[PDB]
RNA sequence: UCAACCUAUUCUCAAACUUUAAAUGGGUAAGAAGCCCGGCUCGCUGGUGUGGAGCCGGGCGUGGAAUGCGAGUGCCUAGUGG
RNA sequence: GCUCAGGGAGGACAGAAACCUCCCGUGGAGCAGAAGGGCAAAAGCUCGCUUGAUCUUGAUUUUCAGUACGAAUACAGACCG
RNA sequence: GUCUACGGCCAUACCACCCUGAACGCGCCCGAUCUCGUCUGAUCUCGGAAGCUAAGCAGGGUCGGGCCUGGUUAGUACUUGGAUGGGAGACCGCCUGGGAAUACCGGGUGCUGUAGGCUU
């Protein structure tokens, strides 16, 4: 049987990446997050209090509490059957934002503003994302040359 | 008393080597590699034939100097005593095992280290031969006869390559002659154009 | 003519005498290079032990001082002249530091004392350049680059040039 | 008298029998776990 | 069936051999039939194929 | 010989500091402590004092962290001191503590709640710390940075903290760092920090080089000499500085200029001209050979 | 000369080595619980009717990828655990 | 507040190895231990002052049945360094 | 064009050597009475301005090492899925898809926020 540490196994997820070791940058201090923002997990080494445990290392998660240095977030994890939604407390620096909800709102303050425009000129915009259609029929311009004929070079065994 | 190499033939295991961890490895077999005329410069050999391998198997230590002999001896015979370089391009370091019985059985099995072995893949060199240009076929003949002490299936192919060099046989005398390649024994070192030029003009003087 | 920066001036000069005992002739060691220089010492421990030698871990077996500017001018003009103005091409480090080692301390000029006896001491004279303050300060650490360093020729033939001395090879 | 010791083998079919349900998506989740001098601060807030 | 291709199956309504069914293509839609493509034979139907 | 230790394997696994820690200016564990706010405070701002004391001039800054850098919002240097009467001695205790009352009191004029939190009018030298009064906007607190000077007592760092104290900034602080807080008796006397605040200090050893000899008062005291300070100019004219500062606080900014744009250092040479010049020393090389040979 | 050394080169490796680093895969999101305004409360935070959070009040529907399908929930429970 | 292992060059007895100095020195040292991570104006070494190794209710993580004990993580209320 | 103070991302910024720096600065520098701290005013602290770009630092150069970023290596190696494919095996080929890394060869060598100077 393994044993059952709370940092089995994580030679390579905690470590940090090569020729980025030393002080932390002081951005990743300076964020602000609400609660309802959502949240990605990456632990680091360098800082030791208030690890995410290796169950959470790239999970994703929702902000329910911010604390002085900390935060609390609600992560799903899939335990044998079921899946859990939970409330762990996670330091400051282990957290990005998601991009994932940023483009999300983008695309939502466009289509209201779009909305909101020719709504008053009276044509029909699109505004679901239907996804990369076939390709419309086009000509193809060989203009001048023939094209280039190809053939199967033969075996030479380099080795 | 060692097992016959079809019981550890087969790439059945992983790279296991010689290491902190696996200490009381037994001495290799083979430790001579390259022989022949050694200290001999990459102008007065233009010809190399390499034994390569056709099977993803487990060459042991024991067949490779078995080799190593039977190719040396060959060519000490035939192209006189130091008109050749053999090399062996395998160096042995997985390090294979042994359950040994003799009543316990299967309980606590893990073997104690007996031999090493190469692990080989598909056209990865075996041994290699820098002779003369009509020393041909007493590479191909020495080759040949060297086949017959290893396990599977092996070819044997005479390469563009001028001697143990990266470099092709019909480039070699040009690029030396303009002056990128420059000779230094067993082989050739290349020369950029993206060095200090101190290094240029110290070569052009 | 040359830029008055650039002057060979001794940064410091550093004594010691390694007594390699603890406790008496150690102390009374620290009162010889007291009275030699006027200023009190600090004793130098050891850092391992090795018992082919007769010391110990943290054992109190050297005195040593190091002296500035003017008191550092004389003294290293008295041992100069215990040795004759005259050293060998060998003292000089590559950083351009140069220094010896004198015999006996009543050679100095410091009067005997049968309470004190004789002891050997090392000098050591750092040179230094206007400027060789920036690798050893603190809120702007730099290093000092290659035209400001002391070469070891350039620091020799200062020393011949400022004492007039001799200095032999081998 | 061995026996197989570990298996994770029909549990992934017994899991998606009945499904993996994802958790329960509700409004107005609740607050206890929040930070008690702001949970403090907000029940004054609405006391008032 | 692996379980992947079951599902993809079951939302493109083929459940028993031999069904058949119309699907518009797209880039979701082509990588859904290529994942279940070993279990059908899809094609492009003539008018009178309709 | 020796093993080369600077070699391809070093540099390519070298990893470099900070850029700021590179050239040493800041220390990043105190940065880290002294700006990062509770991460409940959400965007509220963290004001800091900055003091740097250069050779010539004192800097003081005020100054609250955001992600694209450190926003300043009042600065007060010592080189500005003439304006308000101070001639030059610009980087001791005194003139430490002036620009110290300088930025206090531009930047309080600056949020316009200078008539209200006056601070000590008269300069005592005691313990003070100004109280925020109730129903009148709160008195600014900014927590001080010295950054890598060893904060050891009479400071001019702490010369600053002590202006701004007196000029109504609330910053906390202990008298422990003061000039005046002896080390073995354990207590803090006013008057001989006043004395470091009025540059007694200075005035006491400009009488006792004129006494005792006066080459080296030449040599020490000289720009004093050409602008006349005498040590009885010294107290009223801080105190003409303190007043003078706190009548009329606010910054006039130096017009700009039309600049001529010269070209004052050498442009970044193009890889046409560095490879021309690699072909003419690679060609004049073969030439100088042949026709030495 | 023969050595260690040192400097560029070269042959072969690594489950418990690694600068690089795939395929498969793992989370999150793809709106009405969302946006945008107007305003009150707070003993928390506060240079600052600051910051945050909570409460009212109003306006927004092109239901904001494809595809498929009616869903959520609560008891009691056998058998099984070679 | 300082920089470590190691190496180079000097220096009375001194040496392969005691001590003093200069220079290079991305961690090749140290952090009690087994290893892995982590760390350079520190988490290392040396100082100064100390007892947050204290009183107390909740929440959460970890193995997990999503139960205990252990261990740990953000807080909160004092009393302090 | 440029610098100081505070910075952000932390080498397109590092490292070795060389050249050039007008004005303001930043420095080196001169001192130790007081504050402070040492074996030593070297450091730290404190009081200054006789001098100097010599160093730091700034800008630039090197068929520079590094780093960053492209090409090549290569649709190679590997790889999701499939066959009542081949082969005695080892392993290999094919279909449906995804697709790396050295060596080798080019390009680049800090951008920039806030406050304040200089270039009368
Ligand atoms: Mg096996
Ligand atoms: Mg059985
Ligand atoms: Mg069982
Ligand atoms: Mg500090
Ligand atoms: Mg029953
Ligand atoms: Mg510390
Ligand atoms: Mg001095
Ligand atoms: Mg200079
Ligand atoms: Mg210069
Ligand atoms: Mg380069
Ligand atoms: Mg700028
Ligand atoms: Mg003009």
């Amino acid at each position: 049987t393994n044993t059952k540490g709370k940092r089995r196994g994580t030679r390579y997820m905690f470590s940090r990446p090569f020729r980025k070791h030393g002080v932390v940058p002081l951005a990743t201090y300076m964020r602000i997050y609400k609660k309802g923002d959502i949240v990605d997990i990456k632990g680091m080494g360098t800082v030791q209090k208030g690890m995410p445990h290796k169950c959470y290392h790239g999970k994703t998660g929702r902000v329910y509490n911010v604390t002085q240095h900390a935060v609390g977030i609600v992560v799903n994890k899939q335990v044998k059957g079921k899946i859990l939604a939970k409330r762990i407390n996670v330091r400051i620096e282990h957290i990005k934002h998601s991009k994932s909800r940023d483009s999300f709102l983008k695309r939502v303050k466009e289509n209201d503003q779009k909305k909101k425009e020719a709504k008053e000129k009276g044509t029909w915009v699109q505004l679901k994302r239907q996804p990369a259609p076939p390709r419309e029929a086009h000509f193809v311009r060989t203009n001048g040359k023939e094209p280039e004929l190809l053939e199967p070079i033969p075996y030479e065994f380099m080795a | 008393g060692r097992r016959p190499a079809r019981c550890y033939r087969y790439c059945k295991n992983k790279p296991y080597p010689k290491s902190r961890f696996c200490r009381g490895v037994p001495d290799a077999k083979i430790r001579i590699f390259d022989l022949g005329r050694k200290k001999a410069k990459v102008d007065e050999f233009p010809l190399c034939g390499h034994m390569v391998s056709d099977e993803y198997e487990q060459l042991s230590s024991e067949a490779l100097e078995a080799a190593r002999i039977c190719a040396n001896k060959y060519m000490v015979k035939s192209c006189g005593k130091d008109g050749f370089h053999i090399r062996v391009r395998l160096h042995p370091f997985h390090v294979i095992r042994i359950n040994k019985m003799l009543q316990t059985g299967m309980r606590g099995a893990f073997g104690k280290p007996q031999g090493t072995v190469a692990r080989v893949h598909i056209g990865q060199v075996i041994m290699s031969i820098r002779t003369k240009l009509q020393n041909k076929e007493h590479v191909v003949e020495a080759l040949r006869r060297a086949k017959f002490k290893f396990p599977g299936r092996q070819k044997i192919h005479i390469s563009k390559k001028w001697g143990f060099t990266k470099f092709n046989a019909d480039e070699f005398e040009d690029m030396v002659a303009e002056k990128r390649l420059i000779p230094d024994g067993c082989g050739v070192k290349y020369i950029p154009n993206r060095g200090p030029l101190d290094k240029w003009r110290a070569l052009h003087s | 003519k040359e830029n008055p920066m650039r002057e060979l001036r001794i940064r410091k000069l550093c004594l010691n005498i390694c007594v390699g005992e603890s406790g008496d002739r150690l102390t009374r060691a620290a009162k010889v290079l007291e009275q030699l220089t006027g200023q009190t010492p600090v004793f130098s421990k050891a850092r391992y032990t090795v018992r082919s030698f007769g010391i110990r871990r943290n054992e109190k077996i050297a005195v040593h001082c190091t002296v500035r500017g003017a008191k550092a001018e004389e003294i290293l003009e008295k041992g100069l002249k215990v040795r004759e103005y005259e050293l060998r091409k060998n003292n000089f480090s590559d950083t351009g530091n140069f220094g010896f080692g004198i015999q006996e301390h009543i050679d100095l000029g410091i009067k005997y004392d049968p309470s004190i006896g004789i002891y050997g001491l090392d000098f050591y004279v750092v040179l230094g350049r206007p400027g060789f303050s920036i690798a050893d300060k603190k809120r702007r650490t730099g290093c000092i680059g290659a035209k400001h360093r002391i070469s070891k020729e350039e620091a020799m033939r200062w020393f011949q040039q400022k004492y007039d001395g001799i200095i032999l090879p081998g | 008298a061995k026996s197989k010791n570990h298996t994770t083998h029909n549990q992934s079919r017994k899991w998606h029998r009945n499904g993996i349900k994802k958790p329960r998506s509700q409004r107005y989740e609740s607050l206890k776990g929040v930070d008690p001098k702001f949970l403090r601060n907000m029940r004054f807030a609405k006391k008032h | 069936v692996s379980p992947k291709v079951r599902k993809v199956l079951q939302l493109l309504r083929l459940r028993q051999i031999f069904n058949g069914t119309f699907v518009k293509l797209n880039k979701a839609s082509i990588n859904m039939l290529r994942i279940v493509e070993p279990y059908i034979a899809w094609g492009y139907p003539n008018l009178k194929s309709v | 010989f020796v093993k080369v230790v600077k070699n391809k394997a070093y540099f390519k696994r070298y990893q470099v500091k900070f850029r700021r820690r590179r050239e040493g200016k800041t220390d990043y564990y105190a940065r880290k402590r002294l700006v990062i706010q509770d991460k409940n405070k959400y965007n509220t701002p963290k004001y800091r004092m900055i003091v740097r004391v250069t050779n010539r001039d004192i800097i003081c800054q005020i100054a609250y962290a955001r992600i694209e850098g450190d926003m300043i919002v009042c600065a007060a240097y010592a080189h500005e001191l003439p304006k308000y009467g101070v001639k030059v001695g610009l980087t001791n205790y005194a003139a430490a503590y002036c620009t110290g009352l300088l930025l206090a009191r531009r930047l309080l004029n600056r949020f316009g709640m200078d008539k209200i939190y006056e601070g000590q009018v008269e300069v005592t030298g005691d313990e003070y710390n100004v109280e925020s009064i109730d129903g009148q906007p709160g008195a600014f607190t900014c927590y001080l940075d010295a950054g890598l000077a060893r904060t050891t007592t009479g400071n001019k760092v702490f010369g600053a903290l002590k202006g701004a104290v007196d000029g109504g900034l609330s910053i906390p602080h202990s008298t422990k760092r003061f000039p005046g807080y002896d080390s073995e008796s354990k207590e803090f006397n006013a008057e001989v920090h006043r004395k470091h605040i009025m540059g007694q200090n200075v005035a006491d050893y400009m009488r006792y080089l004129m006494e005792e000899d006066e080459d080296a008062y030449k040599k020490q005291f000289s720009q004093y000499i050409k602008n006349n300070v005498t040590p009885d100019m010294m107290e009223e004219m801080y105190k003409k500085a303190h007043a003078a500062i706190r009548e009329n606080p606010v910054y006039e900014k130096k017009p700009k200029r039309e600049v001529k744009k010269k070209r004052w250092n050498r442009p970044k040479m193009s890889l046409a001209q560095k490879k021309d010049r690699v072909a003419q020393k690679k060609a004049s090389f073969l030439r100088a050979q042949e026709r030495a040979a």
